[PDB]
RNA sequence: CCUACUUCACAAAGCGCCUUCUAAAUGAUAUCAUCUCAACUUAAUACCCACACCCAAGAACAGGGUU
């Protein structure tokens, strides 16, 4: 499992439904998904920063090609952040 | 980081949209910050293969300003292929047939003179008025500073700039001005 | 001594004053300790590391790979501490030397991999007209480490 | 962007340097919304490229072309 | 100063006529230039002095009145010419291309037709030679040709 | 371009015919004056653009017509 993502691994489709039932569990508020950076919106290569948010501080944000596409990938950020399977977690100690 | 494989790179490799205004300046250094941006030197992913310029939408390209003379001394010269037809034309009669050329041959100039050049300037895209197109104005990010430090004329002095400015000298109490 | 507000006058660059070194020091002092708890309380990730190893920098993390043309002059298999590490950072911090890190402060830790040879260079020379051709085939040794770990000491 | 804390240590030998990273505030955002040589010419116009890069190639280019290159990572 | 008044009755009368500011920071000296440690410190920007140094119609006053030595003098006057040009003084008018730091007057400029090879390339010139002695700011020098 | 003339005759031609669109004041530095490498003010249109048979279209291919 080195060098392999969460996601890579443990493959899952709606991982937005999954992280509001996930926060639903931490007593946390459900996120609002907004629209932080982006550039070309009109053109055909966009590129769209979604941010989730949970009570006015964001918890994480992920770009895309298009606003549900990044909004699905930050979803994705959030769980790995909110698991702790990060890409900056520590290594595995043998 | 902690991104997917896909949106991570295209996060890295995505080109923007640059607003640059073209009022009181040269088209020189115009030109150098256009080409730095177009050729993808002001990132720090840059290579000459991978094609990551950017997009700069250079506006107010009439209102451009040499520095000295050149208006009158600065010729632009081509050459149709038949025989006599040598055009030498100064920068004022350019600017008045076409009011974006001159910054376009400037940048035109700075690029590598490769084939990537073309692809580089048809990312350009150049202005003469305050007017740009509804679907690009939706796609700028950042709008660049202007490289040379505008004056500013009497007009635009406020009665606080002038007061604070001591005044330095004895007029004779008789003379005509 | 007095010039009065003109383009000339004043520089160009913005003025800037940097602060005495007494509450610079209390500043510095106070980030020190915080970065030293974040150590002791294991508050970073995964940590890289720029080491000069044989005659170069690497940017060595944890749990990867490095070339190198030369014999080590060990067998397949033992570890290595590289010392001279030049830079340890993580998510949150970096601790950089002048121009080293202590060996009390950064433990970076490798293991030899392979040795092999590279693949058949070619080293061929040619002057035309003076009928100058050379052709020689070299192989040159290298070894392939797997560094292992860099862990860090609260020793700040 | 510029916000971050450096600090020489006591004895004067390492650079220890502080950055958390800058986690952009809820303020700063917004809400999500809720032929052949014509075909040349409309991929150009749209993809901002010239005409020449969509103009196919021979066999003998399209098959040196390696179909199983090395990929890392 | 003064002013001829006419109206056919026609007279000269004395209104308004300024002084010195209270104080001179380096007094003793023989030009206000000299006096106010501007002595290699203005350039064509700046037309604060440049509008203290003129007639209301853009012309200026002679060196036997504003008591100028004779290089910022000469100064004084290309940095008026370089400030005309570049429309920096609107209001001191007799009664479109962009520049600044114009020499020589835009109408008598003959086009380079013929640049020279690279080593009797005809340069066009930017800046003047009377502010080459102001206060380097910058790394490199001034470049007065182009 | 072929109505006439001429070589001549389902037409091509000419000898034939038709068409061709730097300068004035004002003015400072140098209070007069001074055209000012001083400031200002004033004195290209058009043309072109959606099988097969015959052809004023044509080397082939193309092009126009086939009601």
């Amino acid at each position: 499992m080195t060098g392999k993502e969460l996601f890579e691994m443990w493959k899952i489709i709606n991982p937005m439904g999954l992280l509001v039932e996930e926060l639903k569990k931490r007593n946390v508020s459900a996120p609002e998904s907004r629209l932080t950076r982006q550039s070309g919106g009109t053109t055909a290569l966009p590129l769209y920063f979604v941010g989730l948010y949970c009570d006015k501080k964001l918890i994480a944000e992920g770009p895309g090609e298009t606003v549900l596409v990044a909004e699905e990938e930050a979803a994705r950020v959030a769980l790995r952040k909110l698991y702790g399977f990060t890409e900056n977690r520590r290594p595995w100690n043998y | 980081s902690s991104f997917s494989r896909a949106p991570q790179q295209w996060a890295t490799f995505a080109r923007i949209w640059y607003l640059l205004d073209g009022k009181m300046q040269p088209p020189g250094k115009l030109a150098a910050m256009a080409s730095i941006r177009l050729q993808g030197l002001h990132k720090p992913v840059y290579h000459a293969l991978s094609d990551c310029g950017d997009h700069v939408v250079i506006m107010n390209t009439r209102h451009i300003a040499f520095s000295g003379n050149k208006w009158e001394q600065k010729v632009y010269s081509s050459h149709t292929g038949y025989p006599g037809g040598f055009r030498q034309v100064t920068a004022a009669q350019l600017h008045l047939r076409d009011p974006v050329a001159i910054v376009k041959l400037a940048i035109y100039g700075m690029l590598p003179k490769n084939l990537h050049r073309r692809t580089m300037m048809e990312r350009l895209h150049l202005f003469p008025d305050e007017y740009i197109p509804e679907d690009i104005l939706k796609n700028l990010v950042e709008e660049l500073p202007q490289p040379r430090k505008i004056p500013k004329r009497l007009d635009e002095y406020t009665q606080e700039e002038i007061d604070a400015f001591p005044r330095l000298w004895t007029p004779p109490e008789d003379y005509r001005l | 001594g007095y010039v009065p507000k003109t383009s000339l006058s004043s520089p160009p660059w913005p003025e800037v004053v940097l602060p005495d070194p007494v509450e610079e020091t209390r500043h510095h002092a106070e980030v020190v300790k915080k970065v030293n708890e974040m150590i002791v309380t294991g508050q970073y990730g995964r940590l890289f590391a720029v080491v000069h190893f044989a005659s170069r920098q690497w940017k060595v993390t944890s749990e990867d790979l490095i070339l190198i043309g030369n014999e080590l002059d060990l067998a397949c298999g033992e570890r290595i501490r590289l010392e001279k590490v030049l830079l340890v950072g993580a998510d949150n911090f970096t601790l950089l030397g002048k121009p080293l890190l202590g060996k009390d402060l950064v433990r970076v830790e490798a293991t030899v991999i392979e040795k092999t040879e590279s693949w058949p260079r070619i080293i061929m020379r040619f002057r035309k007209r003076k009928n100058f051709k050379k052709k020689r085939i070299v192989t040159t040794p290298q070894t392939v480490l797997r560094i292992n770990s860099i862990e860090i000491a609260p020793c700040l | 962007n510029c916000n971050v804390e450096l600090a020489l240590t006591s004895d004067g030998r390492t650079i220890v340097c502080y950055h958390p990273s800058v986690d952009i505030p809820y303020e700063h955002t917004k809400p999500i919304p809720r032929e052949e040589g014509p075909m040349i010419e409309q991929l150009s116009k749209m993809f901002f490229t010239t005409k020449h890069r969509w103009y196919p190639h021979g066999r003998y280019h399209r098959c040196r072309k390696n179909l199983n290159p090395p990929k890392d990572r | 100063f003064r002013e001829v008044v006419e109206t056919t009755i026609i007279e000269g009368r004395i209104t308004a006529t300024p002084k010195e500011s209270p104080n001179p920071p380096n007094p003793s000296g023989q030009c206000p230039i000299c006096r106010w440690n501007l002595k290699h410190k203005y350039n064509y920007d700046d037309v604060l002095l440049l509008s203290q140094f003129i007639r209301p119609h853009g012309g200026m006053l002679p060196r036997k009145i504003t008591g100028l030595c004779q290089e910022e003098h000469r100064k004084i006057e290309e940095c008026v010419k370089m400030a005309h040009r570049a429309g920096l003084l609107p209001n001191h008018r007799p009664r479109q291309l962009n520049r600044y730091l114009t020499r020589w007057a835009p109408g008598s400029v003959k086009p380079i037709y013929k640049k020279g090879p690279r080593w009797n390339r005809v340069r066009m010139p930017v800046g003047s030679p009377l502010l080459r002695d102001n206060v380097c700011y910058s790394r490199t020098p001034w470049k007065l040709y182009h």
